RNA sequence: AAUCCGGUUAAUAUUCCGGAACCAGAAGGUGGAAUCAACACGGCAACGUAAAUGAAGUUGGAGACGUCGGCGGGAGCCCUGGGAAGAGUUCUCUUUUCUUUUUAACAAACCACACCCUGAAAUCGGUUUAUCCGGAGCUAGGGUAUGGUGUUUGGAAGAGUUCAGCGGCUGAAUCCGGUGCGCUCUCGACGGCCCUUGAAAAUCCAACGGAAGUGUUUUCACAUCUGGUCGUACUCAUAACCGCAGCAGGUCUCCAAGGUGAACAGCCUCUAGUUGAUAGAACAAUGUAGAUAAGGGAAGUCGGCAAAAUGGAUCCGUAACUUCGGGAUAAGGAUUGGCUCUAAGGGUAUCAACUUAGAACU
């Protein structure tokens, strides 16, 4: 909610940063097995449960 | 041309709702270019955005009906859906009558028409509901004054 | 006491209306005390010049009423689109185009 | 938030080091309002006579920053 | 402990900007008061004053309290009489219909249930809507206290709002009043209820006591300085939560316009919001949800199940039985519109409110 704790702010701030697509230059590296982010998360579908 | 944000900014600037915001249909391109609140304020000054007036809620019929009912109309048996106590409680009728009777009794005692003995007698008579209205107390006071004199 | 004036310089210059029709409409439609023809000495419409409509009243009177009556015959003659009554000073109402 | 009815004390607060600026207000009803911004309060003085207002204005020390109607 | 207004952003605001305040703590300084009769005077008093030292120890108070019921005051909304600005309508009618007409925290002055004084009260009196009060000192006369969401200014018109002009700028207006079993919140004085009597602590104040003491004290008027960390977007729900979901479910609370009416009922509208839910075209059967039906009127069925009928208000009238409180709105009848009118019920000759009775006419 609007009333948060700083630990929750930190947890949300990391989780927001981890929920981003891959840089394109990553896919051009030799031997790269990454094609899309396996760990994407939508705010409706799967919850953080923190 | 999507202007939902231009209507939103106009409503905020004009201090109304979107139902009052009116934007010129013949100036869509210029309104689309306007994207900040300063631009919206320029549009309003130029006359391209106008706040529509409030819809009509005339009270002519209401005032006329109130004035006519004040003359004694629309108050028959078929026009009353609430019981008599609900329409005008007997508690406030009694409270009005007692305050009126006590006020006059104090006026007469201070004036000198009645003394403390007669005032207390009439005070308890009035509290006992002996006096139906101000005149009824008036005739009783005059009759008592004549009898004493 | 109080004085009200209606300027019609533009109307008389453009032959839109004549001061005769102004005076006649005002005199036969003035509803003082709810009845026309009750001018008496309290309120008198004193027309000076063929560009002015001046009313001098010894009782309370409304400039809004004057605008109301002026608006009446404007639509009666159906040119309300070209003319609008606007107030410049205290007790002054003049006709303006677009 | 501090109305002053004494001319001198208005002047003295004006000379006092806490004073930073003075303002002039000319109302339509023709009274002159001398407002004096200070550190903590705003001391305003209402005068009904123009020439007393004018002689008061020149009585303000020159170092004080006087501003006209805003 | 102590913050308000106006404004600003594409998105933040009691947080930013402009203006205007406030509280807590700290230090010395200016000014004023008291003081060698060390720790101020006045008033009969209730108490007042710009100040007017007070250690330890003790004690009191605030914080600090249920519930319901009316009654009184205030503020905001509602209603309303004029004024002024625009705008709506105008075949006819309408001195009219509608919008606008605003004033924050904070500072200052002013503003009568408890109490005091004089006094002695039975022809007992005062007094409330509600019967409480008085020789334990009534009424009455004069005081003291409490003092805001009241008033007058400051804030503050320079702001906000409306309107008319110019090429950002210039003109105006923002005014004067009434009302109430009205609503919302609050406040004051009371009342009732209980084998139910309706938190604590931090914090703050005061008192009794009298250590102690040119220099001393000063809860007095001024200015000076300072204020860390973390939360702050947005949704709060027929799409942001929980139900596998953009689920007809669930989920705490604040604000709350007018008309009809007893009414936060139903029905319609203003401000605000939405116009979302696959659509189109046709009217077949069977359906689902609603309507009406001649004559009969429960013959239908396990069964009046479903539906129907009744329904507000006013006057009349009301049984057996009863734990005497009820039964009871028993049952049973009459009545209701529109319009024109008188008749009362108040306030200070004029002024203001809807509540009843009766007459005709239709």
């Amino acid at each position: 909610p609007s009333h948060k704790s700083f630990r929750t702010k930190q947890k949300l701030a990391k989780a927001a940063r981890q929920n981003r697509p891959i840089p394109q230059w990553i896919r051009l590296r030799t031997g790269n097995t990454v094609h899309y982010n396996m760990k994407r998360r939508h705010w409706r579908r799967t919850k953080l449960n923190i | 041309a999507n202007l939902r944000t231009q209507k939103r900014l106009a409503a905020s600037v004009l201090k109304c709702g979107k139902r009052k915001v009116w934007m010129d249909p013949n100036e869509i391109s210029e309104i689309s270019n306007a994207n900040s609140r300063q631009n919206v304020r320029k549009l309003i000054k130029d006359g391209l955005v106008i706040r529509k007036p409030n819809l009509m809620h005339s009270r002519f019929r209401i005032r006329k009906t109130h004035a006519a009912k004040r003359l004694g109309r629309h108050t028959g048996y078929g026009k009353r859906k609430g019981t008599a106590e609900a329409r005008m409680p007997s508690a406030v009728v009694w409270m009005r009558r007692q305050r009126v009777l006590r006020r006059l009794l104090r006026k007469y005692r201070e004036s000198g028409k009645i003394d403390k003995h007669l005032y207390h007698t009439l005070y308890l008579e009035a509290k006992g509901n002996t006096f139906k209205h101000k005149r009824a107390l008036i005739e009783h006071i005059q009759r008592a004054k004549a009898e004493a004199n | 006491s109080n004085k009200y004036i209606i300027d019609a310089t533009a109307a008389v210059n453009d032959k839109i209306f004549d001061v005769a029709a102004f005076e006649k409409y005002l005199i036969d439609r003035i509803k003082v005390d709810g009845k026309t023809g009750n001018l008496g000495s309290s309120v008198v419409v004193s027309r000076e010049g063929s560009s002015k409509i001046a009313v001098i009243a010894h009782i309370d009177f409304s400039g809004r009423y004057l605008k109301y009556l002026t608006k009446k015959f404007l639509k009666k003659h159906s040119l309300r689109d070209w003319l609008r009554v606007v107030s410049t000073k205290k007790g002054v109402y003049e006709l303006r185009y677009y | 938030p501090r109305q002053i009815s004494d001319i001198k004390q208005f002047l003295e607060i004006a000379r006092r080091k806490d004073a930073t600026s003075a303002r002039i207000k000319k109302n339509t009803n023709k009274d002159v309002k001398f407002k004096l911004r200070c550190s903590k309060y705003l001391y305003t003085l209402v005068v009904a006579d123009a020439k007393k207002a004018e002689k008061l204005r020149q009585s303000l020390p020159p170092d004080l920053t006087v501003t006209e109607v805003g």
